[PDB]
């Protein structure tokens, strides 16, 4: 089974989280990093068998990613810490198999840090509240056209790792009932549940990719 | 019929990645919107995320760095179809050539190769034989293929170039009289070993030769 | 059918040349040996010696840079012929796209503008309009695109910002009162055009307002 | 009409460094590549420059000796030839593009030279020096390292004093002087040029010429009699 696993500082200094990989050959998939603050931020990824990486420009001077092929392990190394970089930082593995440009399904369950030019995303609503059997939809928008290929929505639940939900525009992910659909083309994309739920209670997050960096949306929390 | 051609992709690319590689169209798509996508080890079987296509705009994208010694090619298949899923054209054939780059050196067998000769013979006698090998190919480039030569000989008595070595076999031959065990009993030769048929990279071992009564 | 997509290439390409674009591949090379050749404008009429195809391999070339002022696109044949000069397939369309470079810069349509305005009038009312083209691409990028700024005024009297200038169309408008003819008679403002939007390059161009009664 | 023009002779001392000239008319100078070209007691290709955007490919070899220029307002391509030893005192030829029909262009139009005094694919010509009276059938050889497409394979004809012309161009067309009793044949890695009955005329140095990727080469020639 693919798995990621990763394990207080004051500003200025520098930190080095880890994520430790098994499951399968480390050298040979893209391993990516994410910033969570009370929304989700793509760092940037390394592909460890040549030590190659592409980072979002935002954290090109913050953030260093490395691995040690020895021990199947992904480093990023922050920097010059300020109050902006406490946050949850998680690692993530490429990716769904199908012919097309490979998302990140993998998650660790994150790293929480406390210190004493791209495809824009604007989901709404932000906040929503709704009563079971109530239809439900939300939607994203996107400063720039997306393939469909390459839109997806992640579900998360407070104290968790983001939940990969949708992906290609329209595809139910593993543990996801059939309640809910996706659709969307071009620049508007929504989610739709027919029929809500307790259960599905939590806050949404649209991701696309149309060249680097990845993006996600401000989330949609449902209630 | 028009094909893609064979894309010949060097190992251990930099990238960017992902990396386009060539682009599928079907002619059906000034009256039609038209879908694209790529089945195939590499695509959606293993190796895992190494080819993707992009959907609408029919771009294939090699997403990781290759290497020949691993899988020296890869045969894909683009399809095309329409918004309601149906098949539009046959499937293409696609292949993916790795090709060679030279990232291994040449080694030899043993660091000291040691052999007789007796003082009497001639010229053109065989002594010995030394062995390199070198991993790349040697069929479509001389990345594999080993040159050898003698870089030095100790002592230089009676004088240098006693000795000869065949630059592609590695034999090892007299070409000068007169040896003799009594006056040098040893000769010790520096031999290299050339990857790129001379051209390239060197490693260097000992061959030790004996003059015997 | 499949064909052989439309090939973008910038324009001002530093090489190395040749540069090859795309290969040309049919089929039955298996069987018979193919031979490839090109036609249309570039490759056998003018303009000379921009493209050409290898052979053999089917490989198409791009000999020179191009100037997508000049000429923007070309449509060229492949074909396919077997020794004894047998066609082996239809000829395949090659259309070619010069992409646009951000090689001019914004160029003011005369050295100074003129214009006035009464004394009176209130902040909004417009003055005069000035106006700078470029000849890059204006609809898919932004690099004909100009964006318009007042860089100073002269004199400062009664003070700064007495004009404003609309960063699209060019006009230039009152945005303070208290402009007094037997005061100051003439302001010059030094007014500059940016194309890429405003995050381009810079012409420089004067305007002249002169105050009525 | 095109037309390349150069000065002729240049004398010069050890060590110096010397700009030679080539004035181009007859066509628009921006829009062409222009070749340079040595020779002494074989033929070398140095380098060539695309005169508009003032881009440029060496040989390897020269890469260090010549800088090629150029200079747009009076239609003139230099090549600057630095530190000079007796091995470069040569003959200075430059050529400028092409055969216009969908191949891979050459050079068929030269200046008449400047004299100065002080990994590729090889081309082995055979015979270097051979004599033949008139009648006769005359045929002579040129074999490369390395595969060479029949669409990049060239000869010419040089007489003493004269630049070279070109003579055959992709294995088996004459270039536009050349009577039918010349043919060429070739392919891959072999070639060969046929004179069915020898004449008067036909007697000069004839040198092959190939392109496979850069650099151009030229065989050491053949000299008939
Ligand atoms: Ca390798
Ligand atoms: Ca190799
Ligand atoms: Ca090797
Ligand atoms: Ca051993
Ligand atoms: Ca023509
Ligand atoms: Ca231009
Ligand atoms: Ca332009
Ligand atoms: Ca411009």
């Amino acid at each position: 089974q693919v798995q990621l696993q990763q394990p207080l500082v004051k500003p200025g200094a520098s930190v080095k989280l880890s994520c430790k990989a098994s499951g399968y050959t480390f050298t040979r998939y893209w391993i990516n990093w994410v910033k969570q603050r009370p929304g989700l931020e793509w760092i940037g990824n390394i592909y460890p068998g040549s030590n190659i990486t592409n980072y979002n420009e935002k954290f090109k001077n913050k953030a260093t990613l490395t691995v040690d092929t020895s021990s199947n392990t992904a480093y990023m190394q922050l920097s010059s810490l300020t109050s902006d970089d406490s946050a949850v930082y998680y690692c993530a593995r490429e990716g769904i198999y199908d012919g097309y440009f490979p998302l990140f399904p993998y998650w660790g369950q994150g790293t929480l840090v406390t210190v004493s030019i791209e495809n824009v995303l604007t989901q709404s609503p932000a906040i929503m509240a709704a009563s079971p059997g109530e239809k439900v939809t939300m939607t994203c928008s996107a400063s720039s056209s997306v393939s469909s290929g390459n839109f997806h929505w992640y579900q998360q639940k407070p104290g968790t790792s983001p939940k990969l939900w949708i992906y290609r525009t329209s595809n139910l992910a593993s543990g996801v009932p059939a309640r809910f659909s996706g659709s969307g083309s071009g620049t508007s994309y929504s989610l739709t549940i027919s029929s809500m739920e307790a259960e599905d209670a939590a806050t949404y997050y649209c991701q696309q990719w149309s060249g680097y960096p990845w993006t996600f949306g401000g989330g949609t929390k449902l209630e | 019929d028009w094909v893609v051609a064979p894309i010949s992709v060097p190992e251990n690319g930099k990238g960017p990645f992902p990396q386009r590689l060539n682009q599928l169209k079907s002619n059906k798509d000034r009256d039609t919107k038209i879908f694209y996508s790529i089945t195939g080890p590499g695509a959606d079987s293993p190796p895992e995320g190494v080819f993707a296509v992009e959907k609408e705009t029919g771009w294939l994208l090699l997403n990781k760095p290759l290497d020949r010694e691993e899988i020296a090619k890869y045969e894909l298949f683009g399809h095309a179809v329409s918004e309601n899923g149906a098949s539009v054209e046959d499937p293409m054939n696609i292949s993916i050539i790795v090709t060679d780059q030279n990232d291994h050196k040449p080694k030899f067998t043993q660091d000291t190769f040691r052999g007789s000769v007796l003082e009497g013979v001639l010229p053109g006698t065989s002594v010995m034989q030394v062995t390199a090998t070198d991993e790349d190919d040697a069929i479509y480039t001389y990345n594999g293929v080993v040159a050898y030569s003698i870089h030095s000989q100790e002592p230089k008595d009676p004088h240098d170039l006693m000795f000869t070595i065949h630059r592609s076999t590695g034999t090892i031959s007299v070409i000068s009289s007169g040896l003799d065990r009594e006056k040098v009993p040893e000769y010790t030769l520096t031999i290299q070993a050339t990857d790129m048929d001379g051209d390239g990279s060197t490693t260097t071992a000992v061959a030790v030769v004996e003059i015997l009564d």
